[PDB]
């Protein structure tokens, strides 16, 4: 009634960026698709000359 | 006129100061050397009759 009455008396907000580091970029990209063919070409050339041992030993 | 006020209780004796705003005007007439006749009207709340 008196004394104190003179003054006065959720779910999901879904953030995303959190506490990780900063990020950067560059545009000098992508030789790498050539080596996948270099590697599998030269791999064949190994077997090709293993065959050239065998095809001369068989003579 | 009836009026009521609600106030924070003060724990000591205090006073409501209430001003009823009215005109409180005087007109001063000086008809002869050394004579001052001043006429007062406060309205409403006039003092007289």
């Amino acid at each position: 009634a008196a004394a104190a009455m003179t003054a006065t008396r959720m779910p999901s907000s879904g953030s995303s960026p959190s506490v990780p580091s900063s990020i950067i970029a560059e545009e000098k990209l992508l030789a790498l698709l050539a080596e996948l063919e270099a590697l599998s070409r030269q791999l064949a050339a190994l077997t090709q000359q293993v065959s050239e041992l065998r095809e001369q030993q068989q003579q | 006129l009836d009026m009521t006020f609600e106030v924070d209780p003060m724990d000591e004796p205090t006073l409501l100061y209430l001003l009823f705003e009215v005109f409180d005007v005087v007109r001063v007439h000086q008809p002869h050397r050394g004579v001052i006749e001043a006429v007062y009207l406060r309205t409403p709340f006039s003092a007289g009759n």
